[PDB]
């Protein structure tokens, strides 16, 4: 478990305060347009299944399944994305305490770098 | 003819001798001459006019791109992926003017070959010095890079190359 036990960790909390600074997906987003996808193609198979017209009958019911998965999608793209976010924020506090441990190199130039030739023939 | 540069495109002049007829005879090929000039040589030098007079309305012109240099791999740090990017579309530019430079010679070469006739081993001597020291140095610049080559390949290949050199050069004043 990387980020379990995190301090300052609330259990059982879905999205905390501190996911509130960034910025919130778009409602146009694809992930949550895919989202739509797989509601509506949850609500044809229901259709299929129960045997009425795929396409037509069941427009209110199609309409909560692309509603559903939509909402829930948003709600899991907010979560996903605090997630990692709070990854990149560690890891560079991370890396900003431990210079000795990621220190910065000098960048020498192809000029100067040898590499060996192998020839293709 | 203005189509091309006649220095990059060299010609020898052209000596045609004066006919000479010893016979009275008259000669076919004379005759023929006149009649395709007549028949053909006419209507089309007629065509090539008024399509040239329609062309002339309509004048309008095009350009040639032109790329300012940059920094080369060389001077590219390691795996500075712009710089890297910048330096490798110039050196494939690069290659390719090359390549163009080489086919040019070679046409030299074919041409004079050509021209010169049955006397093509002595007359086309100096068209061939040139076309051996130009493919000797593409090959040694781009002979064996491969399928997957690169600015970095030919780089390392010219390091190779330079410590050759360097070695031959020091063993010799050994
Ligand atoms: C029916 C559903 C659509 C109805 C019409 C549209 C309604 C909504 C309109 C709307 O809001 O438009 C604004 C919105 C514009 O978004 P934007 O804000 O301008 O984009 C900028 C983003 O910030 C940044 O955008 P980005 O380019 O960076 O995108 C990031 C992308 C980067 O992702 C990747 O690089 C990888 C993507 C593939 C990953 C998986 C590959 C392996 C799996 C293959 C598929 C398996 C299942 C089958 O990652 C994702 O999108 C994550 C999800 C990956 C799938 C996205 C699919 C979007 C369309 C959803 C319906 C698809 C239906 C397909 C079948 C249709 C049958 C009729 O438009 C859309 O999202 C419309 C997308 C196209 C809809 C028509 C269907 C195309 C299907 C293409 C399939 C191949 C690709
Ligand atoms: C549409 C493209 C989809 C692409 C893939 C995306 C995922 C799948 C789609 C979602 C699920 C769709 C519904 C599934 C069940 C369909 C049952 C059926 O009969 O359907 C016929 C139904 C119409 O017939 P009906 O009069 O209602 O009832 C006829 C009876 O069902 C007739 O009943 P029956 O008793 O005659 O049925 C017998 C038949 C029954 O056969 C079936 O029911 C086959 C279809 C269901 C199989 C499973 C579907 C996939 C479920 C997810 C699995 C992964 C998908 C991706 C896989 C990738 C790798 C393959 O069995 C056989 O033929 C057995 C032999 C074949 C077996 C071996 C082949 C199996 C293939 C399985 C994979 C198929 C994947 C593609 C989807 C094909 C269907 C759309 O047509 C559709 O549902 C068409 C699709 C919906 C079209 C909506 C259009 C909306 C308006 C335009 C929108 C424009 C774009 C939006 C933007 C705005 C632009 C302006
Ligand atoms: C003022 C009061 C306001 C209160 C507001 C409510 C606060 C939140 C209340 C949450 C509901 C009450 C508790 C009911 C159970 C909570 C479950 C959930 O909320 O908890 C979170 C759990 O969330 C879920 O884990 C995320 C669900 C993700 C669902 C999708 C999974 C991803 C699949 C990948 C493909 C996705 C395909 C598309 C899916 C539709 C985090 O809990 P955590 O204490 O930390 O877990 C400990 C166990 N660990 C450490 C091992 C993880
Ligand atoms: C009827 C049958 C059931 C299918 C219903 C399909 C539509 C469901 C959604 C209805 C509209 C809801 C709405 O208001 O959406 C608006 C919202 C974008 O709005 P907003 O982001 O605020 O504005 C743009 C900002 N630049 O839009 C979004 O957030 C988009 C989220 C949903 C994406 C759905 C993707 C398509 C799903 C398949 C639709 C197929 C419809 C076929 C109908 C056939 C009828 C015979």
């Amino acid at each position: 478990t990387m980020m379990s036990g995190r301090p300052g960790r609330v259990p059982l909390q879905f999205l905390p305060n501190e996911a509130r600074s960034l910025p919130p997906p778009k409602l146009t987003d694809p992930r949550l347009v895919y989202m739509g996808f797989l509601g509506y193609c949850s609500g044809l198979i229901d259709n299929a299944i129960r045997r009425r017209p795929v396409v037509s009958a069941g427009l209110h019911r199609q309409l909560l399944y692309v509603t559903s998965f939509v909402f829930f999608g948003y709600y899991l793209l907010k979560r996903q994305d605090y997630m990692y976010a709070l990854r990149d924020h560690d890891m560079f506090a991370y890396v900003k305490s431990h210079p000795e441990d990621f220190p910065e190199k000098d960048k020498k130039t192809y000029g100067e770098i040898l590499e060996e030739f192998h020839p293709v023939r | 003819p203005d189509s091309w540069d006649k220095d990059v495109y060299p010609e020898p002049p052209r000596r045609t001798p004066a006919p000479a007829p010893q016979t009275s005879l008259p000669n076919p090929v004379t005759y023929l001459t006149k009649i395709f000039d007549l028949l053909v040589d006419r209507p089309v030098t007629l065509a090539r006019e008024f399509i040239e007079q329609q062309h002339a309305k309509n004048r309008y012109y095009y350009y040639h791109r032109e790329f300012r240099r940059v920094p080369d791999i060389t001077e590219c740090e390691e795996k500075d992926i712009l710089c890297m990017f910048e330096a490798e579309m110039q050196w494939r530019r690069d290659y390719k003017v090359d390549q163009e430079i080489v086919n040019i010679i070679q046409e030299r070469l074919k041409a004079c070959q050509q021209r010169e006739g049955e006397s093509y081993r002595q007359n086309c001597a100096k068209e061939l010095e040139q076309f051996t020291q130009v493919s000797k140095a593409f090959q040694d610049r781009y002979s064996d890079l491969g399928a997957h080559y690169s600015a970095r390949k030919c780089l390392a290949k010219q390091k190779q190359r330079m410590l050759a050199e360097r070695k031959a050069a020091k063993e010799a004043a050994a």
